């Protein structure tokens, strides 16, 4: 079971959908994103590399590759982050 | 007989208020405005009311005009003793381009 | 009578003297363009070739009348190259040509093959056939009257 | 100048054909109106017709049941009518529309085919 | 509201036509709607007007040794000037010489 | 029947003027013109006038139409002895976007 | 079914590529009238909506 | 599915109401014919009704003695008949049309009511 | 009695084919279809075909029907003991502009 009621309560006249198999996930790793919405064009970067046990933020280097490129014509200016809580 | 029918004659009791009305096609009579003019015998006629309500300085108030639709009603209300007259329509028209007149219906005051 | 868009009334003018007071006495002239020249110095300039081109449009179509445009009248009835030195005349022609009950006597053409070259006639009345399966002379599908 | 197809007696729910030919000037400038008269009454207006391309005009009343085109190749145009009844049976006119300017005044005019039923 | 007819008894003029009236406006949106696009016998060795995705250019075509990295549809040399493309249709790198 | 009403019938002396009117709608009788034709029985109709003044060549002269506003009247000034016809009205009208006909007064010359 | 004029059926168009190569392989079109474009150059723009 | 009014005797010139109610799909879509049967006899056409616009269409052989409207309110279809004789002693059908397409066949078909005078 | 004449009766042995036709003017039953019902008695008739070729859902097959021209024949290959019946005839017609109907033949199967 994973609901979804619980984000929001209103759906009404979506323009676009999109579906994409990995997006996350491909000893601990870190997983970095860049956003960037310009002229209607979302743009999100991806890198997931293993890390060793550091700052979390760590001494080097490793390049963004991009993901999806997607046509939305969306002003955007905030943003959250979603969460799940097992109940 | 020209294109805004006036009925004839009405007459009756003095004192009282009366109605008289003006109906013809809607190329003007539903499309612009209906003004209105007395005539005095024996000299020059007046005006009495222009756009449907609005009298013009000078002249008294018991008189009242109405552009209930097709239908252009004088409302004489507390009839005097004075103004044995002929009423007459009128009004824009823009299918002949001009004004366009009525016959006038003699409207005679009692003794 | 002026001839329809599709087929232009063409003529070449001879050697003259060119007043050009007349031609200003006509009308209040909706449009009055001149190009490669200005309508106030028209009377000293010495031109030696001058083709009058004539015809009648509808009244939302003056605007195509113009060198380097696209529209269903400039695509393939009368195309004005960007070499336009003239003078497109437009005038509001009422009452002489718009027979009541509609003038059908003026038409023009809709579909083509090919976009017209610039200052070119065609009185080709043959059946479009932009389809798969042949017409050869019916009105039918995949083939128009022009 | 005009000339018309024959006049005959039909049946009904039937096709009914009638053709006019012109003759005297040009024939394509023109157009062509078709009317419709029962007898011993007034006239009224059947359908139109432009020559030029082709294309046929009728009237709401009677819109559908009656088709209408010519040929300039001799110059005939053909009027053909469907679900005739007791109330068709009436005197069909073409007539060249003199095109003027804010007049119709229906021109030279022609002569036209009795239809009975 | 007043109904129509339709009767199949009627003539042009009365029989119902369908209408599709299709709106078209072109402003802001990156990735719309456009037709198909067509290719044509991708030849090679030969100096060819070639197009691939929209970079238009002239030149012969050639098999390669460049390897691009998943999300790279062409490369440039120094002085900035296209050098290798991948054919989108068969996902292939071509050199490009002049 | 149609959009501009005809009076039926009219008669009378002969030798003398008449006159004969038609008045309708005024989406065609008080906005576009009024032509006139004439019927003679067992044959084909004819043209009378058109743009309510204008005869057209060989007809005679004694026949004149007037668009008096929306009564379009012919009148016949020296009526003769060979016109027992119909007469009918005709007009452009942009409502149903076609000429509309009348049904034509029967008018009978007497003996 | 389609709808009748008073009530007329409505749709927007997403994201796609647009053969119009179908869409000329129905009637025989009583009436294809472009106003903004010309059919024989309709596939090469890209409209947005 | 349709259902019917009763089934009873009246008196000479008077007027009758028949109503017929639909249940099972929806209503102003189908359209409504109404017709006649005398005893041990065939059938006849009595009265079409378009539930859509209200407008109703009838017979030349019976038009003007019988009205003919509907609700769709609650589905229900009322037929009014007047000047009944000892000719109309006669079961009455209001039936479904099946629109289908160059055939009527007349669809779902319902149940009707006996009328006797 | 109507514009459709159907013959009015029909009998013979079971469990054989019959036939039964219907033919009238050329206005509706030479120019448009002709349906087929039957109806049982005490009760109310059903439907048995459209087109004339194509039964509907859970009627069975033995019924066929025939637009053979102006002649249009149900034929009844294996008749069982349970539609002693009125078959009647039905039509589309553009002259009364209407479906109109026939008789129905009361056709008996014997014991
Ligand atoms: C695009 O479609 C074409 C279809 O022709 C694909 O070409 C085929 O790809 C398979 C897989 O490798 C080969 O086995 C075939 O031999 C190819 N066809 C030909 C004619 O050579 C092509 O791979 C597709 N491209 C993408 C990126 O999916
Ligand atoms: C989507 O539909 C809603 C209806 O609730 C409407 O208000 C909104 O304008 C629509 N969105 C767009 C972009 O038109
Ligand atoms: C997006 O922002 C721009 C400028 O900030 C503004 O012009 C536009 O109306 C905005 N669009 C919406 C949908 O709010
Ligand atoms: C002359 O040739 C041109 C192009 O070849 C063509 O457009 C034009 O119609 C031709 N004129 C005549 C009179 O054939």
């Amino acid at each position: 079971m994973e609901s979804e009621f619980r984000v929001y309560s209103s759906a009404n006249n979506c323009t676009f959908e999109y579906v994409s198999q990995p997006f996350l996930m491909d000893f601990k790793n870190l997983r970095e994103f860049v956003f960037k919405n310009i002229d209607g064009y979302f743009k999100i970067y991806s890198k997931h590399t293993p890390i060793n046990l550091g700052r979390d933020l760590p001494q080097g280097f490793s390049a963004l590759e991009p993901l999806v490129d997607l046509p939305i014509g969306i002003n955007i200016t905030r943003f959250q982050t979603l969460l799940a809580l097992h109940r | 007989q020209s294109v805004l029918t006036q009925p004839p004659s009405a007459s009756g009791t003095p004192g009282q208020r009366v109605t008289i009305s003006c109906s013809g096609s809607g190329s003007n009579i539903g499309s612009n405005t209906i003004n209105w003019y007395q005539q005095l015998p024996g000299t020059a006629p007046k005006v009495l009311i222009y756009r449907n309500n609005e009298r013009p300085s000078g002249v008294p108030d018991r008189f009242s005009g109405s552009k209930s639709g097709t239908s252009a009603s004088l409302t004489i209300s507390g009839l005097q003793s004075e103004d044995e007259a002929y009423y007459h329509c009128a009004a824009w028209d823009d299918s002949l381009n001009g004004p366009v007149f009525g016959g006038g219906t003699k409207l005679t005051v009692l003794g | 009578r002026f001839a329809s868009v599709y087929a232009w009334n063409r003529k070449r003018i001879s050697n003259c003297v060119a007043d050009y007071s007349v031609l200003y006495n006509f009308a209040p002239f909706f449009a009055f363009k001149c190009y490669g020249v200005s309508p106030t110095k028209l009377n000293d300039l010495c031109f030696t070739n001058v083709y009058a081109d004539s015809f009648v449009i509808r009244g939302n179509e003056v605007s195509q009348i113009a060198p380097g445009q696209t529209g269903n009248i400039a695509d393939y009835n009368y195309k004005l190259p960007d070499d336009f030195t003239g003078c497109v005349i437009a005038w509001n022609s009422n009452k002489l040509d718009s027979k009541v009950g509609g003038n059908y006597n003026y038409r023009y053409r809709l579909f083509r093959k090919s976009n017209l070259k610039p200052f070119e006639r065609d009185i080709s009345t043959e059946i479009y056939q932009a389809g798969n399966k042949p017409c050869n002379g019916v009105a039918g599908v995949n083939c128009y009257f022009p | 100048q005009l000339v018309q197809s024959g006049a005959e007696v039909k049946k009904p729910g039937s096709s009914v054909k009638v053709s006019c030919k012109a003759s005297g000037d040009t024939f394509s400038s023109y157009t062509f109106s078709w009317v419709r008269q029962a007898p011993g009454q007034g006239l009224e207006w059947m359908g139109r017709s432009i020559p030029i391309v082709g294309k046929a005009i009728y009237a709401q009343e009677f819109q559908g049941r009656v088709t209408i085109s010519a040929d300039r190749s001799t110059t005939t145009v053909y009027m053909e009518l469907s679900s005739l009844r007791s109330d068709d049976t009436a005197v069909y006119y073409c007539a060249r529309d003199q095109s003027g300017f804010d007049f119709f005044y229906y021109d030279h005019w022609g002569q036209g085919t009795l239809v009975a039923v | 509201l007043q109904s129509y007819g339709f009767r199949p008894t009627y003539g042009v003029g009365h029989q119902p036509y369908r209408v599709v009236v299709l709106s078209f406006e072109l402003l802001h949106a990156p990735a719309t709607v456009c037709g198909p696009k067509k290719s044509t016998n991708l030849v090679k060795n030969k100096c060819v007007n070639f197009n691939f995705n929209g970079l238009t250019g002239t030149g012969v075509l050639t098999e390669s040794n460049k390897k691009f990295l998943p999300f790279q549809q062409f490369g440039r040399d120094i002085a900035d000037t296209t050098d290798a493309v991948r054919d989108p249709q068969t996902l292939e790198i071509l050199d490009i010489t002049p």
